[PDB]
Order: structure tokens, then C-alpha cells, then sequence
């Protein structure tokens, strides 16, 4: 027997691409990188990450970029590269790269 | 014998590192580069290191 | 076996502890029997073996 | 372990479709168990999720008698019963824990509705989240948040037991968004699909389960072999009263002879032949090993009987039997006290009178109570039991006295007949075998057993409901320093079974030391402390007390009423330790 | 928990005094069956555990 479907924890990529506007501005691509960010390292909240620092200071390695990687991909749909953790630093770069 | 330390990684290596431990051991040995004719490197087989 | 049909094996009934055990005449010879290798006898009453 | 964690072990029954699932659930392990108390949600999710593999996954009913509370300290046993399919391939399902077995919800499961109607929304949707929801794939859907869901409309101070039409469709969910309908309410995922769906659900006010009453234990007499034995270290001697035997004890303990006494008396269940076998425990609690209680139809098995090694023995057509306390399972269907009626209480002066009068107002109703003493004097106490509705009369009463007992009894107006006559009267006075004299036994003896022989043979004609003889274990167990009281207790308890041979009501409680925190274990000695812990006595709480009078009320007969380490008792026998011969069949 | 091998856990029905002694047999863990056959003193002595 197939197991019952898995609920998901937020809205689909559809119904963000909904919420997604091209009118909003670099903010909700922050706070999606923040959650995932958080949600990566086992943050108690999106708000403890900030994007003053950079990856590397927030103890980000080679294992959880490739995963973070996927985990981001996945929610947006778009291939990416395993290694903007070094092409952009900050959390803002991510936002205006995706 | 050195510690790398500071590098993209924790387990990454630096090739700074490397040269100041091999110019290190030489000078102890105090002989030249020139002297020696085969070296047994790491080969570990990574494409990093 | 995993989700087989089961199978019964043995059936019978169950008695309380009897008061006295009769002891029945020597019907044979007494045979001393020791098991080479037994391990972990004490948690059986008596090894299976 | 791969198995859920509501869900342990799963056994299927050889030749039968019935299934059991086994857990041990812990505040440890169930951390959303709020002081051990287990949400309802969690129950519904188990019963959800043993169905999934039973093919049957929607809840046809479910109602929940009551929750579980986890222990403190330990794991409760939680066993799930499914059925076999009836009528719609449904499935009786029921809930149990535990002590005595304790059902806790119950219900019928119906397979999947091929037809997934959507009731009309009767509220306005919200989002329920729960912070520290851990491990939430685990479950299709999280306890902690089913409850949480579902609080929005039963209620957080109603606790919804009733649950009706229970669907899932989603696995693992963290956030829901919750939309009320007429009767249940429907949980769907943020992404907005839906997730479960409940028909209806229904809340009851929550209510304190009483005092797990697993300390009522019976004096069985399970069957022994008797030795082949001709002759034995031995002193014969038929004890014919409890005066005689305590001379009879003390002469020995004056006779330096390092040989054994086997006390030869009549049945024991007779009240002179029960205080016997009361005064000789309490020696061979003072001196063990060296005095042995024989009830012989044949007196011939008497050396067989030395041989047998246990103290206390009876024999009959050459069989013989041995005292044991047995836990007995309380019962349910109990005549219920009038609250037009009138109760007795003998003794009610004192702390257990008044915890007794106390514990009978609040919870069984009664109105009306006569409470009798020596003093006869507590404004206090009346005031207290007048405030919580009882009209009380207290009476400066001699219990064992006739004239002032039938008086009491005849100032009980007509129109509130006696229902109810406890008899908590007893005077302490502690003695040991080498100095008690037969007036001390007669003191000890006349507050207790006359005044429970007067008490019912007084009320032989009232249509009583209890007749509670407030014992004690001293007169079971055993108990150095307290042989006269033993002998009471002991001939207390014999009244007891003989009134309740006489097709009248009877209720005998051989009680274990209370709690320290009860207040009412004062003159107990440190050695009485220590010997209690030795042989795994502990101390009664005043509530499970009164709950457990309850449940001997409830039971009937002659039970003993104390609470017992069983771990370690059980660790004791294993170790080879010091396990009385009484708890031998505990142990 | 490992209790007797020949017994494993004992599930005592609720509202009943029936019992079920369920446990795994292999032949690592019992090393004295032969070839996977199980002789009967085995289960004579569950049946006395």
C-alpha cells in the first residue's frame, strides 16, 4: 500500500509564484533564503539568521550548501549551480542572483 | 610539523601551509631542493586536495 | 514467518503444581548425561540441548 | 524499534483477525503528555494509525470514557484491542491501561468512504501552529497539534472525547488551517489541500479520576504439599482461647527450650480460633522461626506440617492450605448509598472518623451522619460537615456499650433509615507477647470486635448497604508490639465473614499504615517504619485510603487494603531476600 | 529488555486471563537447534516458563 500524501508545510511553488509578483521588490527571496537558512542549520526562527554576515560566519559548509542548495532549487524550480555560497556572501546577493 | 589553521573549510587545505612545512623541514634538514630527487606525496586521490 | 498463515505446532492443557509426586520403580539403568559447550543454562530450567 | 510510538508492538491473533497493539507511554517519551495527562488527539491518531494497517482508516466512532494520566516515575502499559470486521467491514475498537486493567476510550472503525462529502464552513478558518512540534512525520498528524485544531471549537476546558466520521488524507503535517463545520471541522495543509476531516466532535468537562485502587488484597488459602514427616522438633499444645495462648506463649518465652511451638487450635475463620492465630503472628513476628499456627481437622499431619515449613497452615482431608494476601480487582456494580438514608460512624472524634465523614459528604452525598464517641464533642468538625449540606449528630457514645449504642440508634429519626454503619472505633494499646496480660487484651479487644458484634447484631433487621469494620493488617501481616491489637483486628475480621455468612452486609478492612503526610501515623515507631519498608510496606495516602474503602465497600468480605513496593518485593524473592510467608504468594 | 528466548514478551489480555508468550527464534540466537529444527524440549520448556 502507498503511504498517505505527505502534507505539505507551506504553499506550493504555484501559490508562491502567485504571492511572487515581479512588483515586490528583493524581499520576499530575503525571507525565503533566511527561513531556508534557518530551517538548514536548525535555527530556532528566520529571524535569528541575518544578512549582515556572511555564510561562512554563520557556519555554513560544503555539506549543508549542497542540500541547501536542493532545498532551494526545489521551492523555486530553477537549476542552480552547487556553489553560490562563495559567488555571493550575502543573503541580499542570493536574493538579487535568484 | 604545522597546522594549516585558517582555509575555505575546516578540512580544507592551503598550499601555503604546505610550502612553509616542507621549506621548514628542509631548513632543519638544512639541505636544498636541489638535493633531493623523489618525493612520496599525499595522493589521496581527491579532486581538491 | 513474516505474514505466512500461521501454523500450529502443539496443543494440550496446563496443570497447577501438583501436592506429592509419586516416584515411580527404576525401570533402567541411571544414565549420567552432560552436554559439552552449554552456555547461558541458568536462564532455562533447563537447557533445550 | 520501528514501530509508532502510540502504536509499540502489533500482535495478530493466530486464527482471528483481532489485533493488539502494545505501548509504553512515559512523559519522557511523550513529552506532549502535559503532566502525563495524554490529549485525546493522541489517542485518536493511534487508533488512526493501527487502522491503516487493519485496512479500515476512518473512525466509524470513538468515545472516550476518559484520558490517561502518565505516571511520574515508569511507563503505563497501553494496550489497543482491534475487533473482528462486522457489518460495513467494521471493527469494535477499544483502549485499556494500566494494576487492574483501566479502558479509557472505545468505538467501532469503518473503512475508507468511497464519497468524501464537505460539510458547510460554520466558522471562520484560522491557522494552528505548535512550537516545539518535533518529529511531526512520525505521525500523520501530530497529537499536538490535533488538539490545539480541535480546541478552537470544543473548547480548552472541554476535553473532546466524542469523535465521529474521522478521515485523513495528508501525512506529516506542521501548520494547519482550521475550518469549523456544523459538527466537526476539517484541517487542511497551508498549501491549502485538505489534510483531515472529523464529522463531529464533542467536549465534556474534565473529571479527576479517583484513586487507583490496586492495594485491596483477600486472604487466600492456596494448597501445599504435605512432607512425609513422623516426627519433628515440635511443641504440641491446643490453644483454646487468646488469654490461654498468650499464657501458653509466655510460659515458653519463660521456658528456655530452644524447640519449636506448633499452636494447635480450631478453624481459623472462628472468632476465638482467629485471635489464637492473631496473638501467635504477632509472637512469631517478635520471634520467627520458632512458633508454628496449625489448623488440623487431623491432628496426626501435625509433625507433616513442622515439616510443611510455613508457620501458618490449615489442614483438611490431608490436604493442606496456607495464608496468602491476593489482589482483587474492584467491582463495579455496587448498591448505591441513599442519600435519604442515615450513616453511622462509631469513633468519628478522632482524625480517621472525621477524614471518613469528610470523604462520604463529598463524594457518596451522605446527608445525613450520627457520628458516636467517647467524647462525643467537635463543633468544629460539625460546622465543617453542616457546611458542605450533611446534618450531623455526635454522641458521646461507648460503642461496645448496649444501653448507649441502641439509644444512638433509636435518636436516628424514622424518616432517614440506617443505610450505613462504620465501625472505625479502636483503642491502640501496644504490647508486646512477654508483658500483655488478659485485661489489655480485654481493653483492646471491647472498642473493636464487641462493639462490632453489638453494631451488627443491632442492626441484623436494617436494610444496610455497607458495614464497614475498620481493621487492621497487624492482625494479617503480623506486627511486633501489637499482639492484642492483632487479636482484635483478627477477630474483627472474623465478624465480618461470619455477618457476611448470616446474608448481611459485612466489609472488613485490614488497613496497612498510612501516610506519614496523613497525619495519622504519629505513634508509629521507626522500627515499624523500617520493617514496613523491610517487608515493602508504604505509606496510604488519605484519599487513596478513602477510595480504597470505596472499593472494599464496593468488594465486599475481608480485604487488606495496603500499598506495596512490587519491584522490589519482586527483586527480594529474586535476591533470595526476607519475603514473609503471607506475601509469599505476593512475592 | 531480552527475556528467556524461548519466551521474548507476554501480552496478558485486558478482561481476561488469558496470556501470549510472542518472541523471534533464529538460529544465532538459539545455536543448540539443529539445522533450524527446534527439538521438543525446547518447547516443553517454554511451556514450563
Amino acid at each position: 500500500p502507498l503511504p498517505r500524501r505527505a502534507a505539505a508545510k507551506t504553499a506550493s511553488l504555484t501559490e508562491r509564484l502567485a504571492g511572487l509578483a515581479e512588483t515586490e521588490q528583493a524581499a520576499a527571496l530575503l525571507d525565503l533564503v533566511r527561513r531556508h537558512a534557518a530551517e538548514v542549520l536548525g535555527h530556532s526562527g528566520a529571524e535569528s539568521v541575518h544578512s549582515g554576515r556572511t555564510f561562512k560566519d554563520a557556519g555554513f559548509d560544503s555539506l549543508t550548501a549542497v542540500e541547501l542548495r536542493n532545498r532551494l532549487a526545489a521551492a523555486t524550480g530553477l537549476t542552480l549551480s552547487p556553489a553560490m555560497i562563495f559567488d555571493y556572501p550575502k543573503p541580499p546577493a542570493l536574493a538579487d542572483h535568484l | 610539523v604545522n597546522q594549516d589553521g585558517a582555509s575555505n573549510g575546516l578540512t580544507a587545505p592551503n598550499g601555503l601551509s604546505q610550502q612553509r612545512v616542507i621549506r621548514r623541514a628542509l631548513a632543519a634538514a638544512g639541505l636544498a631542493p636541489s638535493d633531493v630527487d623523489v618525493v612520496e606525496a599525499h595522493g589521496t586521490g581527491t579532486t581538491l586536495g | 514467518e513474516a505474514d505466512e498463515p500461521w501454523t500450529r505446532h502443539a496443543h494440550g492443557t496446563l496443570a497447577p503444581a501438583a501436592a506429592a509426586v509419586p516416584e515411580p520403580a527404576a525401570a533402567g539403568d541411571a544414565t549420567d548425561v552432560t552436554v559439552a559447550g552449554l552456555r547461558d543454562a541458568d536462564r532455562y530450567g533447563i537447557h533445550p540441548a | 524499534s520501528a514501530g509508532d510510538p502510540l502504536l509499540g508492538t502489533v500482535v495478530s491473533t493466530p486464527g482471528s483477525d483481532r489485533l493488539t497493539a502494545v505501548a509504553q507511554w512515559s512523559r519522557r517519551a511523550q513529552p506532549w503528555a502535559v503532566d502525563g495527562l495524554v490529549p485525546n488527539a493522541a489517542l485518536v491518531e493511534a487508533a488512526i494509525r493501527l487502522g491503516d494497517l487493519a485496512g479500515t482508516p476512518v473512525v466509524g466512532e470513538l468515545v472516550v470514557d476518559a484520558p490517561v494520566v502518565l505516571p511520574r516515575r515508569g511507563s503505563r502499559e497501553v494496550q489497543l484491542i482491534v475487533g473482528e470486521p462486522g457489518e460495513q467491514r467494521r471493527r469494535p475498537i477499544e483502549v485499556f491501561s494500566r494494576e487492574p486493567w483501566t479502558r479509557h476510550a472505545h468505538g467501532t472503525l469503518a473503512p475508507a468512504a468511497a464519497a468524501v462529502p464537505e460539510p458547510a464552513a460554520a466558522g471562520d478558518a484560522t491557522d494552528v501552529t505548535v512550537a516545539g512540534l518535533r518529529d511531526a512525520d512520525r505521525y500523520g498528524i501530530h497529537p499536538a497539534l490535533l488538539d490545539a485544531a480541535v480546541r478552537t471549537v470544543v473548547g480548552d476546558d472541554l476535553l473532546p472525547s466524542v469523535w465521529t466520521g474521522v478521515s485523513l488524507l495528508a501525512s506529516g503535517a506542521t501548520a494547519v488551517t482550521v475550518t469549523p463545520t456544523a459538527t466537526g471541522l476539517r484541517l487542511t495543509d497551508p498549501a491549502g489541500q485538505p489534510v483531515l476531516t472529523v464529522e463531529s466532535v464533542r467536549g465534556t468537562p474534565f473529571v479527576a479520576e479517583q484513586g487507583t485502587t490496586d492495594a485491596l488484597f483477600r486472604v487466600d488459602w492456596p494448597e501445599i504439599p504435605l512432607p512425609t514427616a513422623e516426627t519433628a522438633d515440635f511443641l504440641p499444645y491446643e490453644a483454646t482461647s487468646a488469654e490461654a495462648t498468650l499464657s501458653a506463649l509466655q510460659a515458653w518465652l519463660a521456658d528456655p527450650a530452644e524447640t519449636r511451638l506448633a499452636v494447635v487450635t480450631g478453624d481459623c475463620t472462628e472468632p476465638g480460633a482467629a485471635a489464637i492465630w492473631g496473638l501467635v503472628r504477632s509472637a512469631q513476628s517478635e520471634h520467627p522461626g520458632r512458633i508454628v499456627l496449625a489448623d488440623l481437622d487431623d491432628p496426626a499431619v501435625l509433625p507433616a506440617v513442622v515439616a510443611s515449613g510455613e508457620p501458618q497452615v490449615r489442614v483438611r482431608n490431608g490436604v493442606a492450605s496456607v495464608p496468602r494476601l491476593t489482589r482483587v480487582t474492584p467491582r463495579q456494580d455496587a448498591r448505591p448509598l441513599d442519600p435519604e438514608g442515615t450513616v453511622l460512624i462509631t469513633g468519628g472524634t478522632g482524625t480517621l472518623g472525621a477524614l471518613t465523614a469528610r470523604h462520604l459528604v463529598t463524594a457518596h452525598g451522605v446527608r445525613h451522619l450520627v457520628l458516636v464517641s467517647r467524647r462525643g464533642e467537635a463543633p468544629e468538625l460539625q460546622e465543617e460537615l453542616t457546611a458542605l449540606g450533611a446534618s450531623v449528630a455526635i454522641a458521646a457514645c461507648d460503642v461496645a456499650d448496649r444501653a448507649q449504642l441502641e439509644a444512638v440508634l433509636r435518636a436516628i429519626p424514622a424518616e432517614h433509615p440506617l443505610t450505613a454503619v462504620i465501625h472505625t472505633a479502636g483503642v491502640l494499646d501496644d504490647g508486646v507477647v512477654t508483658e500483655l496480660t488478659p485485661d489489655r487484651l480485654a481493653t483492646v479487644r471491647r472498642p473493636k470486635v464487641d462493639a462490632a458484634r453489638l453494631l451488627d447484631e443491632l442492626t441484623r433487621e436494617a436494610d444496610l448497604a455497607a458495614f464497614v469494620l475498620f481493621s487492621s493488617a497487624a492482625g494479617v501481616l503480623g506486627n511486633p508490639g501489637q499482639a492484642g491489637y492483632a487479636a482484635a483486628n483478627a477477630e474483627l475480621d472474623a465478624l465480618a465473614r461470619q455477618r457476611n455468612s448470616l446474608d448481611l452486609p459485612a466489609v472488613s478492612i485490614a488497613w496497612g499504615y498510612w501516610a506519614t503526610v496523613s497525619g495519622m501515623t504519629e505513634h508509629l515507631g521507626d522500627a515499624d517504619l523500617r520493617r514496613n519498608q523491610r517487608i515493602g510496606m508504604s505509606g496510604l495516602p488519605a484519599d487513596e485510603g478513602m477510595a480504597l474503602l470505596d472499593a472494599a465497600i464496593a468488594t465486599g468480605g475481608t480485604l487488606v487494603a495496603a500499598k506495596f513496593d512490587v519491584a522490589a518485593l519482586r527483586a527480594t524473592a529474586k535476591a533470595g531476600g526476607p519475603v514473609p510467608p503471607l506475601l509469599r504468594g505476593l512475592a
